[PDB]
């Protein structure tokens, strides 16, 4: 007919602005990818978090402890709007609440200097690295 | 196109049931109150709704508060926090179960009473040799088992907690040796009289005027056919159930968010 | 005394309804297999149960797992432990909710429409007429729909516990911020195959049987007139409510206790 | 006969029902009204009680933070049956157990030696007082 | 019929209304925008409130770190009750209990002396800022 | 033909339910024992991990008490991608957060000095073995 | 009708065979019954376990707080299969973690020397017992 049309028209508008205003509601990147190696990381997983002063800028998608030296080897995934990292910086792994749940802390420890300290870029690996706190040997170190 | 067509054509004929279904309840609620003619009326209809519900309603309110008490002793165990045990149980059926399950078993019970009893009265005539005698089959038919449906649905859900309290209890203190005094004592410095109380009403009187409205409409709208009884009978079930479920979480953002 | 006679009368008639039900299911099930004209008969009825519930199952997934997760928000939230919310809100799910609410929505969609088909055949004598034609009524009507109903009560669960748990995330990571990374893995080691995965599909199993057996027994020994379908219709939701809500019980006891 | 008969039990039973809610589940009175300012009143609420010694003798009504010096001005609700506060009395915010809920401490100065020092009536304010803690400045306190 | 879609109109309408006005009530006041950068917000997210010595003015609406330096910039919204807050006045970050969630103190710094300092408005930076605390480095530093 | 497309549809469904559990919300190798007889064992269950540096190597069967002596008696399940692990090693029972599961620290003695020490594969035993924790030795241990 | 009465009878006994098969596998070995009186054991209730090194071996059937001297009166259960603990053996009551339940550390401290200590067989007592423990007068000892 002619009104139905317009009925099935004024319907499929209002169908796909409610699918426009909820999913553009609720708020791909690029990447690039570093790595490092520790001593204990114990509580951290894939897709924990990357953080720079509590800011979430990456995620984790690896750890895998390596063969012939035990060691575990981190691969992280900066976003590529951070591309301004020296290679200066420390990484700690911190707590965030109970239960495990540990999480990266990324200090920007920026100088610049002389010498010329160059810029992390895809590929690099970050040395300093500190580790994981256990807990078990704090009380030791309370007690003995 | 022949499928904007076709989905206009449905979404025409959506706004006139919608618009069938408001003409139905104002026809039915509005006008000479009738107060001595109609008072027989309701306590017959309060019989069919309310009283042969009871058992729907005690026995499943029983089992869900036992369930909580185990499911949620098994929890708060790891934390030595198990003699909150009871003000769980009580506030896990104030919100999201006391109102939500016993408007869900109404509707299935006492719903589709309601609508297989209309759909019966058309399919053997007796709606329209009500109008023959000038007796307004909508003032009198209908309205008596809406205030039957408003008025039961708030009691059966204070019925529904008051057990379900009880078989928490019979859990946490009877069975696992909870304190009692403990038990109890916590649970009376945490249910509130307006957050807890007057809540659990608002949702119940909520799903009440919704479950009863949507029971009533579709055996006054069913095709008086023994096939088209049993098809609008099952219809309600599922509007029922998916119009409680749906206003519980916009009561619930509102609430308590 | 003129009450404990008549009491033994209606516990006579009891032990011979239980003794009906059992001849109907082992008389439909056990001889002469015939997969070959049975295969297109199990195709319909599983159109008729599983492709037609599947609106009330998806629908009321998303909302019971957004009421979970905004009420298991502000609990943990207190306690500065809300990147546990996926942990509770898929365990709570593959427990007591996804097997039961999911089998009360079965009950009353499904198990009210296999009632009314059945008297409904019953009275317009196509059973009476099939045992003339030398076909067994009870291979050829009753046992498709045992086996349409007991296939897919568990494939709805799964369907209702996977909706639910995005409905869950969609409150917790989406509006309230919560990490995703935290939020998915915290919910992956908590969750294991045996404890958890594997005690659903027991649960949905054991709710398929009972419910599809409720479902056609009061069907076939349904009272053939108009009024006698629209009970039996009635008392196949009261039954099944009260057997998975006891069932329940039961089974967590067992599983989790 | 016999279909009021069952209305009448079914109306009994949701009165037993709700008498069970009200009292075993869930548990006004001329009150008269004090004034106290604290520096820092941190997850003190509107309807939390008063206690003096451990028993409940007052709520709080509308703490509503003062202009002009902008510190947290707390006013009471005291109850009629204990009029006889000296007001050398003291206030502080304490924290039920160690999760629990925030209530006031009100202490009494039991003194009354001379001055017929006065008794808290209508209006009156409270000097001494004490503010809650913050957990940073316990371990800003501990270890500097 | 000429009847049936209009009442269907305005009850389908009125129901949609009803369910807007729900939905806003659940998810004013003219308020003014503030800008503070620390070293460390671990936990503040968007919509945490800011805090009087505990009564609740402010908000936090996105904390967007900072390029070019690595620091975070949190967005304030203080109320436009509140307008003689000078600009010696400190921010903190606090954690609401024993386990709360976070909150920003904001320590007014009462100085008006004859100085002749302003009071701020709309788009001006608070310089002092502590930091949230970490909780891995004091058990580090005092322990060893 | 419409009944059919749609059974299809409905069973297309399920398989995508069941593999959106089974992967994103749930997540045989063969592998080789390892022996240790702790002196308290406080927490530990069968199917918990072992971890070298964070990282799981392996799980925990075989908890059962020895006779004779009444030690508990832990035998592991490491797997045959680490085969060099020296038999100088440790072992220890740790908690993983504060509240969180039991695990086994496997701490690898990373020297292989001289005399060529062994690699632990199937039937060997560990001796180092520490302990696990009580909470009443630790106060025990602080204030006597 | 001869047969739906005996087909009914054999289902609904087969429904509450399953039921109490059920029921009795959700709510055997031998043992022996011990006894042990502390001064305090706060927090020790019926059926909570008796653990060697960790590993569950005994229970507990009734508290019964003894008349005429008012100590408590533990009724233990030992597994028939570790006869072999002497009566030097040592009772303790420990806390399942840091939150946990409560439970009984049966420390089989054997000396077996050059003298023939006997078995603990069924009815004897424990007389080490230490007690169980409050933390209200330990942190009154240590802060005074
Ligand atoms: C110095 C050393 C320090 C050591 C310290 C170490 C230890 C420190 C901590 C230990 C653990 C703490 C234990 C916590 C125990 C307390 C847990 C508890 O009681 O939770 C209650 C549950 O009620 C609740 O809302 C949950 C109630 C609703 C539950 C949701 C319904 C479930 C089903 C969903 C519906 C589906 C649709 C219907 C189905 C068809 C919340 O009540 P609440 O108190 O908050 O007051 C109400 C108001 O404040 C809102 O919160
Ligand atoms: C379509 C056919 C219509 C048929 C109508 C059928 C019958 C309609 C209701 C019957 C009784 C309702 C029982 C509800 C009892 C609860 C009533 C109640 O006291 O709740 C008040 C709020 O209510 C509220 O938000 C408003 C909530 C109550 C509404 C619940 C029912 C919704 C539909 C009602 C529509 C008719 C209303 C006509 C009003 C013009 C709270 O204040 P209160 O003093 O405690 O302390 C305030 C303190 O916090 C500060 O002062
Ligand atoms: C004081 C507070 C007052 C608040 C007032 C708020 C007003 C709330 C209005 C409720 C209207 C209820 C009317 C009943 C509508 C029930 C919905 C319904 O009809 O069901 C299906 C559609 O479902 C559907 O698309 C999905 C239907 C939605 C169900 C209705 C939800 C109620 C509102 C919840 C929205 C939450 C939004 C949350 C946003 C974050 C129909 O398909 P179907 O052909 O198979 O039929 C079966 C047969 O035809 C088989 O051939
Ligand atoms: C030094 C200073 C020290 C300071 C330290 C201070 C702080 C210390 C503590 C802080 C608080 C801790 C926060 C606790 C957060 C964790 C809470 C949580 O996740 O609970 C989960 C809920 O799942 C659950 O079973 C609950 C799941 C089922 C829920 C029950 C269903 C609800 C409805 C009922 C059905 C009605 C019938 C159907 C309706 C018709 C249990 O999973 P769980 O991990 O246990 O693993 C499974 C297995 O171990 C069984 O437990
Ligand atoms: C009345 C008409 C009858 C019609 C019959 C209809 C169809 C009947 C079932 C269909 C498929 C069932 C799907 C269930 C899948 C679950 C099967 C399953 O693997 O579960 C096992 C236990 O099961 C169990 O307790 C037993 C639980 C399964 C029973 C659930 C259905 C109950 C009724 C079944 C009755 C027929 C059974 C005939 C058997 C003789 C666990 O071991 P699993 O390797 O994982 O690791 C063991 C580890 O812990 C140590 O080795
Ligand atoms: C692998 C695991 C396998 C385990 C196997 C376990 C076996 C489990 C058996 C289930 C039988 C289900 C059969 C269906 C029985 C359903 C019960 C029922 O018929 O309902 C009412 C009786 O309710 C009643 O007294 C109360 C009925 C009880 C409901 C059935 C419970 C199922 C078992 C739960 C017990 C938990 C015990 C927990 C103990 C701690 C009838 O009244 P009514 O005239 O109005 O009719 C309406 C109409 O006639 C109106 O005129
Ligand atoms: C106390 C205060 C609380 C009160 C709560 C009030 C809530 C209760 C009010 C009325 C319910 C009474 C019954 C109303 C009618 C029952 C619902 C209805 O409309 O029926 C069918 C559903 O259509 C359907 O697709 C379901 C269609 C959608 C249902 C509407 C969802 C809820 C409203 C969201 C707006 C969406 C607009 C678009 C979003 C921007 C339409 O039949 P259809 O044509 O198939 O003919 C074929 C054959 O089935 C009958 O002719
Ligand atoms: C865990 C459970 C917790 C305790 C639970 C206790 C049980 C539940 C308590 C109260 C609910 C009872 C509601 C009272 C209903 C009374 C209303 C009534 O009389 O209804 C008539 C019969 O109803 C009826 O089905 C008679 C109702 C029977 C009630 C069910 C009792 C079952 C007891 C044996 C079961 C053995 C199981 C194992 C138990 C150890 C229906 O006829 P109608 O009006 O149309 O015309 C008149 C003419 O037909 C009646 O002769
Ligand atoms: C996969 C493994 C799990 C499988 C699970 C199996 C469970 C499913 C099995 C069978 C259900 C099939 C349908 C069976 C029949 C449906 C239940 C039934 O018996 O029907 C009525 C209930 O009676 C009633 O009072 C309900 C009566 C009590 C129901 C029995 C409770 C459950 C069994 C507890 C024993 C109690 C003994 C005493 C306790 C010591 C009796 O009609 P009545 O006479 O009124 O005539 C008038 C008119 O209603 C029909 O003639
Ligand atoms: C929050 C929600 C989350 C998202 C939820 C999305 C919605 C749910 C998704 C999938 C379930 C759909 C199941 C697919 C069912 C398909 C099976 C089917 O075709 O069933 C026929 C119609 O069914 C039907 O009611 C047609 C089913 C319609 C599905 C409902 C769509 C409503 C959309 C507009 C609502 C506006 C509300 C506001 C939205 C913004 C019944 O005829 P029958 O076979 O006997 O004979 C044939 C001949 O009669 C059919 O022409
Ligand atoms: C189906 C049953 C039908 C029930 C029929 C309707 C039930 C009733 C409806 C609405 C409630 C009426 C409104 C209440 C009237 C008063 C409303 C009001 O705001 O006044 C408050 C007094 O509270 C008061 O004493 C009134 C409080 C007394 C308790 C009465 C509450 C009604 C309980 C609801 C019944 C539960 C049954 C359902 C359970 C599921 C003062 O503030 P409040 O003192 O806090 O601070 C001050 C303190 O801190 C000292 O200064
Ligand atoms: C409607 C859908 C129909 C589904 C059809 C049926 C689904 C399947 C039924 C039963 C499961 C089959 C039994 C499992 C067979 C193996 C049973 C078994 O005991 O072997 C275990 C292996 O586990 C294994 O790899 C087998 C584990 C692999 C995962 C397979 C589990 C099946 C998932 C269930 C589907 C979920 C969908 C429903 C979701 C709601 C060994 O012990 P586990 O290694 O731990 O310790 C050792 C470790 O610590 C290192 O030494």
């Amino acid at each position: 007919k002619k009104n139905e049309i317009w009925v099935g028209i004024f319907l499929l508008a209002a169908l796909l602005a409610a699918l426009f205003v909820c999913l553009k509601a609720a708020n791909t990147e690029p990447t690039y990818t570093l790595y490092a190696t520790f001593d204990n990381i114990g509580g951290l997983k894939a897709r924990s978090p990357v953080s720079i002063g509590g800011v979430v800028v990456g995620r984790v998608a690896d750890i895998t402890l390596d063969p012939k030296t035990y060691l575990p080897r981190v691969t992280l995934e900066i976003e590529q709007r951070y591309n301004h990292i020296p290679d200066t910086s420390s990484l700690s792994i911190r707590t965030s609440g109970l239960l495990g749940e540990q999480y990266l802390a990324l200090n920007v420890g920026f100088e610049d200097p002389e010498l010329g300290t160059a810029i992390l870029k895809d590929g690099d690996t970050i040395q300093d690295t500190k580790s994981a706190m256990v807990l078990e040997d704090l009380i030791g170190q309370f007690l003995y | 196109l022949n499928a904007l067509a076709s989905l206009g054509h449905k979404g025409i004929k959506t706004l006139r049931t919608f618009g069938r279904a408001g003409l139905m309840l104002f026809n039915a609620l509005v006008g000479k109150p009738e107060f001595r003619k109609h008072a027989p009326l309701l306590v017959r209809q309060l019989y069919n709704v309310g009283v042969l519900s009871m058992l729907i309603i005690v026995v499943s309110g029983v089992f869900i508060g036992m369930v909580l008490g185990l499911q949620g002793y098994l929890v708060l165990t790891t934390y030595s926090a198990e003699t909150s045990l009871g003000m769980l149980v009580a506030l896990s059926l104030l919100r999201e179960l006391g109102p939500v399950v016993a408007a869900l078993l109404f509707a299935g019970r006492a719903g589709s009473a309601l609508t297989a009893e209309i759909g019966l009265m058309r399919a053997t005539e007796q709606l329209s040799s009500m109008e023959m005698m000038a007796v307004d089959p909508l003032r009198r038919v209908i309205s008596p088992r809406f205030w039957a449906g408003v008025i039961s649905l708030p009691l059966l859900t204070v019925i529904f907690v008051a057990v379900g309290i009880w078989g928490g209890s019979l859990v946490g203190v009877s069975w696992k040796g909870i304190d009692s005094g403990f038990f109890w004592s916590a649970m009376q410095n945490a249910v509130d009289w307006r957050m807890d109380l007057v809540n659990c009403l608002i949702k119940s009187v909520v799903f009440a005027i919704t479950v009863t409205w949507i029971s009533l409409f579709n055996g006054y709208d069913a095709i008086p056919t023994s096939a088209g009884i049993s098809r609008a009978t099952t219809r309600t079930v599922v509007h029922s159930s998916l119009a409680v479920l749906g206003l519980d979480f916009v009561l619930t953002a509102l609430m308590f968010g």
